[PDB]
């Protein structure tokens, strides 16, 4: 051979970047930007897995010259649940947990969760123990998709229940003390709900920007403070009815598992009594009349952190989660910034 | 016993009080910059009395149902959950064990790409045939070539012809990289009748202990095609045949020519892998048992009482109350099978891109 | 490579079925009829006793407990993840690890054939032949794996199984299994001080086609009183009980 | 340096599966041609393949872009017919300066967990790599 | 050299958490009984509560949820063998 | 040029994947799966670096579509000793720590770990301090592979050692004081094994 | 290997080269193995000289 | 203690070859035979 051998040329690394862009974040783009295919047979469903895994989706959405340079969440895929996604370990775990294959036969255990009797101590006697456990997939079942397993033919029935329950081998003489001494009503036991909260949901129409609620006149003697997010519709069951019909969803439903993803949406919130007296009112934020989240360009003055959020609102989130605010700001200890936390969730970005 | 066990210090005092006041004083003082601690060996002792029973006792009991309901979408147990005398139970020690079937449907698919020729270009075809031309591969060298097909040996001084059935094998081919130059080659090809089908994701049940896939009617229907040279012996011979032929992981990325029918068109048809779709049960099993609905509350009462001890509200969030609860008393992050403890996540790199 | 026995990187845990305690040839241990299966230590069963499995696993409900009391003193008041500080890296937990899978039922499935390595091919033409060599043979479909998803799932059977590496499975002499002092309950009970006693073990194991050894540590007290009354004098006082030397 | 895991080779094939197909014609039994097509194309071998080490590769570029490109100022040249800065302390400098790969190859100091010796007085935070200096550097913007 | 005039966005995203706005005087945790919540105006009559949030808009249904935070209990006695009676009190928000 | 460009087509993932399963799994298969290569002069000793080295194994064995969707070990594997591996990071540390190379002057500090001793706190007086140490390469040799030391030719010779001893710089009247105490009976000093067991 | 025979020819252009099997050789954790410890035929030894 | 080692002619601290390693495994080096 007279010369260089005969060579082919290829980007490892740019493909690389593009095929783990594509595979990620291409895909699960919300419908809008995708197209059906030409001369393939689709479904007429879109909560179909069908539907969901042939509409056509253009690389060059989310390729690799994309916001180059930047750590940037697409704003297409913030308001998009993030954790129906095949890169969920915790799902994808559960999933291996039962078998790679389509037919299972399973056999777990469940725990109580009620407050009221979950770390209960029950003394001698005999009781009625009776519960009701759902048969619906897309309540009992969870897909990465998300895609309504009702239709896609998931199928579950329960052979045989059991009830399990280990006693501390105690001996009977203490056992029998014990027990006198709690069948005092002076030593009743007693629990609270960890969440410690009433729970109410409020409609939002699509492109609603106003929500406004109205709690009628009653007591407030021992109120805690409010708590709150915002769901989709589309992924939150109809509870209280043992059965929902237009529940045709599988994927996380943060109402239940605290997989919330739309914080960022709320702009401000006005807290109002007896219809004329502001709280907490007194002067007391830049803003007294009012709880601003966030603010556009216009009042960048009043923001921090280095993002569109507003000092009063950061300072009440640290106090509130951390009691860090009235003496200067820095990362909170770790055994106080869980997973559910305000700081180890906050991410701001340019 | 008493004796040894004393003097070796595997019962009896602490240093703090066996060590003359002395040197406890001194070994205190000195703590921070000298240590003695681990010099002197401090005794542990269980108790011996009111803590375990003698008597025969089960440690785990277990209750079948006195009653279970099977309905439209809902299941109901009743149990006779008894404590016995002289016993006490934590409630946080019970919990139903539950046994069946799940059929997690077609649409699961736990993993990306393909499980068949994952490795073959996503546009190349099966060697196959249409109206009628062939477009095939012929990898293996056989010694000859004659009506009775390719020669794979000689059994002896009589020729050994290979089996229709799965010979020559796909698998098989040339061992240098350089052309010698075949002169009877062998290869497999699929019929007009059996669909084409791009090679990527290509997958066909065999029909024999041998790994070949031609379709029983019961008797092999393989048919061998000989071809020369547009210029007589046979220079190749295809073993043709129909395959159960089926993409059960992949689907079309590119369709030429909605016309059905297999024709040269078909061949530049490309195949793509079906997105990854996990199927299970939820994190701590949320959803499977009834909580916060008045039309099937849960019950616990004494059977002496009759009056119901759980009393739920629609407007309570029990589910969620008990995420955030193991948040506050555990690693969230640690995954723990029995109670389908792995909480669900996401990719930091994909909510976010760097 | 690694001496197990030495080093702690044990992993072999997994291959133990069962273990039944006897004192003098007749009084089981625990016995009190404590264990779901009260003659004997049922470590794993296979399906036929799937109900008296735990945690997704061929692992015992009874082994479970055991294992979690002796551990961690976890078990009485409900199951849970022990705290970081107390999950060592040779504790049981942090290694234990349940798996499952599903596999082509070869007795149900109408259409099974099986084929071997020698006759599989998934790939052919692109790779090489029974070896890591060059690539060699022709595209085709691929006739190997079975699918276990998707419409025409072939039928399937379950299997599962678990591993735990690097660590020691432990039966403590406790009346309650638990930790309650180096000194346990029993180990002071009259019983086993007033008289001797003979021991009688029958461990059931799954075979290993090659010499293998159980290994069995007689937890005791190995102490040592080191007296130095004058410079230059050492004086030892050594006692091992039980198993003195 | 542990090497690289590339036991197994890697090829990259034609689009078609195949592209050397030789015309042939059908043929039927002394033999007799046929007419099926007289223009069928067959190809007879194995198909058409090129080999790349990728593990090699990779490990390559990230020597080169980490190590390589990052060594002393004194084991760089200029390059040829290209116009470069006077001023060292400049990018334009910095940016031209060619080094080659040969200094810090996949088989440099193989086997070994070792800091070259040209780097251990070179500031290592002065780096792409440098994930706090990135942040704060995104935190801005692009 | 060419980069071409720009303009700067900013946002953030705050997942898997719950905003919080605590009856606290000082918005800081003293107690699970907060001081507002002992205080005597609000304990001495009843007051009717008016909410309204802003938020983005989304082209889809979606919904407000909001926690108010109070005291969900329960006092267990078991005064005779096979007898449980329970007391529950959620105050503020009682059944 | 009349058309697309000439192509070429590879997938990259597939084959990254594939070569981590040969290389940590297939590799490492019990020899029962393997078979000896043609025209290759191979070892009659099993346990030789050559043997290990030369006996073939299938990729097809553990593929990249192998238990597809499952987190499964291998039953191979599952009796196979997983820290005889090149990924065991430990060894692969205290390899490096010694050089990249085959003849190494090494120096090394062994600690007491008898339990008797370990901890003592010795007073005032000479003692004969006197221990056994080993030469036996698969002893105190570690491989990854495992293979016989003894036959493969690996080597050690001890030239010197040492013994170290750091004190604390006690003022003298407080250490004079300390020592008179601990020379009583009552505050002799007691140790107990970790392990405290009786192996069998 | 192609063939057997010895000697270059142009059969032996079609033979492939594969890297060997890596093998780390170290002294062990922490040493274990060097001293001789429960083996009574070469027992340590602390005593006063005295 | 300092000493000598030989770790002999079967370790290898690596995974892959030192030598030409881009080179296709199969590619010979220029030659000529009879």
């Amino acid at each position: 051979r007279v010369g260089n051998n005969f060579a082919m040329e290829i980007n490892l690394n740019a493909n690389l970047w593009r095929n783990f862009l594509y595979s990620n974040i291409a895909l699960y783009l919300p419908d809008k930007l995708k197209y059906s295919p030409s001369n393939v047979k689709i479904s007429d469903n879109p909560n179909t897995y069908d539907y969901m895994n042939k509409r056509v989706v253009a690389p060059g959405l989310v390729d690799c010259y994309i916001n180059l340079g930047a750590r940037w969440s697409l704003d297409y895929m913030d308001n998009v649940n993030p954790f129906n996604h095949h890169r969920n370990a915790g799902l994808r775990y559960r999933s291996m947990l039962l078998g790679n294959g389509r037919y299972v036969p399973f056999h777990i255990q469940v725990p109580q969760k009620f407050f009221a009797i979950k770390n209960l101590l029950l003394l001698p006697g005999s009781y009625t123990y009776e519960w009701n456990f759902r048969k619906d997939v897309n309540m009992v079942l969870q897909s990465s998709l998300g895609n309504d397993l009702r239709v896609d033919g998931a199928s579950i029935k329960f052979d045989s229940i059991c009830l399990y329950a280990t006693f501390f081998p105690m001996a009977h003489n203490t056992a029998s003390t014990l027990e006198a001494m709690l069948r005092n009503d002076t030593n009743d036991q007693s629990f609270n709900d960890y969440l410690s909260a009433a729970n109410m949901l409020y409609p939002i129409p699509a492109n609603a920007t106003n929500v406004p609620i109205s709690i009628p006149s009653r007591n407030w003697a021992a109120f805690r403070g409010w708590a709150f997010t915002r769901l989709k519709t589309k992924e939150t069951p109809s509870l209280g009815s043992g059965y929902d019909p237009y529940y045709t969803y599988s994927g996380s439903i943060p109402y239940l598992d605290g997989t919330f993803y739309l914080n960022h949406t709320f702009k401000k919130v006005a807290i109002t009594f007896d219809s004329s007296v502001s709280w907490p009112g007194n002067d007391r934020l830049l803003t007294p009349n009012e709880f601003e989240i966030k603010r556009s360009v216009d009042g960048e003055g009043y923001n921090v952190a280095q993002c569109n959020m507003t000092k009063d609102w950061f300072l009440v989130q640290m106090l509130a989660n951390y009691n860090i605010g009235y003496q200067g700001f820095y990362i909170p200890e770790s055994y106080k910034d869980r997973m559910y936390s305000f700081f180890r969730n906050f991410q701001p970005m340019s | 016993m008493m004796p040894q066990w004393s003097y070796m210090h595997i019962s009896g005092q602490d240093a703090s009080e066996y060590l003359s006041p002395g040197l406890v004083q001194f070994a205190r003082a000195t703590e921070t910059y000298f240590s003695l601690n681990n010099k002197f060996r401090n005794p542990t002792v269980a108790p011996t009395h009111d803590v375990t029973t003698d008597r025969s006792q089960r440690l785990t009991l277990r209750f079948i149902p006195v009653d279970r309901e099977d309905t439209a979408y809902s299941y109901k147990a009743r149990f006779t959950l008894a404590v016995g005398d002289n016993r006490v139970l934590d409630m946080a020690s019970t919990y139903f064990d539950i046994r069946g079937v799940l059929d997690r449907g077609p649409t699961f698919k736990p993993y990306s790409g393909t499980a068949y020729n994952a490795l073959a270009p996503k546009g190349a075809p099966n060697p196959c045939e249409w109206d009628t031309h062939v477009f095939g591969q012929a990898p293996y060298s056989g010694i000859n070539i004659t009506k009775e097909g390719i020669q794979i040996g000689v059994e002896g001084q009589t020729p050994k012809y290979a089996d229709k059935t799965f010979q020559p094998e796909p698998q098989i081919g040339e061992s240098q990289w350089y052309e010698t130059e075949i002169n009877h080659a062998a290869g497999r090809v699929l019929k007009k009748t059996t669909p084409m089908k791009p090679c990527y994701g290509s997958y066909a049940k065999p029909t024999n202990e041998n790994g070949g896939q031609g379709i029983l009617v019961l008797e092999s229907q393989v048919e061998m095609q000989f071809f020369s040279t547009t210029e007589l012996t046979p220079k190749v011979v295809l073993y043709s045949e129909d395959v159960d032929i089926e993409t059960p992981d992949t689907h079309i990325s590119y369709m030429p020519t909605i016309k059905e029918g297999n024709s040269r068109e078909l061949m530049g048809q490309q195949s793509m892998p079906n997105r990854p779709n996990y199927i299970a049960f939820r994190d701590n099993f949320i959803g499977l048992m009834y909580y916060n609905s008045t039309g099937n509350m849960g019950v616990l009462a004494g059977q002496a009482s009759q009056l119901n001890a759980v009393v739920d509200l629609q407007d309570r969030n029990t589910e969620l109350s008990y995420q955030l609860l193991l948040d506050s008393i555990g690693d969230r992050t640690r995954y723990f099978s029995m109670w389908n403890q792995a909480v669900d996540s996401y990719d930091p790199d994909v909510r976010i891109i760097e | 490579g690694s001496i197990p026995y030495l080093d702690g990187t044990f992993y072999l845990n997994h291959t133990f079925k069962k273990v039944a305690i006897t004192f003098d040839s007749s009084v089981s241990w625990p016995g009190n009829d404590r264990l779901l299966t009260p003659n004997e230590f049922e470590i794993k069963r296979s399906v036929d006793g799937e109900g008296y499995n735990v945690a997704q696993c061929n692992m015992t409900k009874d082994w479970f407990l055991v294992q979690m009391l002796a551990n961690y003193n976890i078990g009485y008041q409900g199951f849970y993840i022990p705290e970081s500080y107390k999950d060592r890296m040779y504790s049981f937990f942090r290694n234990f690890q349940p798996m499952s899978r599903q596999v082509v039922d070869d007795t149900k499935y109408k259409d099974y054939q099986q084929v071997g390595i020698l006759h599989q091919h998934n790939n052919s033409g692109f790779v090489g032949y029974l070896a890591p060599t060059m690539r060699e043979g022709q595209a085709y479909p691929a006739n190997f794996p079975y699918p276990l998803i998707g419409k025409t799932a072939v039928d399937s059977i379950t299997q599962k199984k678990f591993l735990c590496d690097r660590t020691l499975w432990r039966i403590p002499f406790s009346s309650n299994f638990m930790s309650m002092g180096a000194l346990t309950d029993l180990g002071q009970n009259l019983l086993y001080a007033n008289s001797a006693h003979a021991l009688d073990m029958t461990f059931e194991v799954d075979p290993m086609d090659e010499p293998t050894l159980l290994y069995v540590l007689f937890e005791v007290f190995d102490v040592v009183r080191v007296h130095r009354p004058h410079r230059g004098v050492i004086e030892t006082v050594y006692l091992r009980t039980p198993f003195s030397a | 340096n542990h090497g690289t895991e590339d036991e197994l080779p890697n090829y990259c094939f034609p689009l078609g599966g195949v592209i050397n197909t030789e015309t042939l014609t059908k043929v039927k039994p002394g033999w007799e041609k046929d007419a099926f097509s007289d223009k069928n194309e067959i190809r007879v071998g194995n198909n058409f393949a090129m080999e790349i080490n990728l593990n090699a590769n990779l490990w390559r570029n990230f020597l080169y872009s980490n190590i390589a490109l990052y060594l002393p100022d004194k084991l760089k040249y200029s390059p040829s017919n290209v116009k470069i800065s006077d001023n060292p302390n400049t990018y334009d400098y910095m940016n031209k300066r060619v080094v080659a790969p040969g200094l810090v190859d996949c088989y440099i100091n193989l086997g070994a967990r070792w800091s070259l010796d040209y780097m251990d007085n070179v500031n290592p935070f002065n780096h792409h790599r440098n994930a706090g200096l990135r942040y704060r550097s995104m935190l801005l913007g692009n």
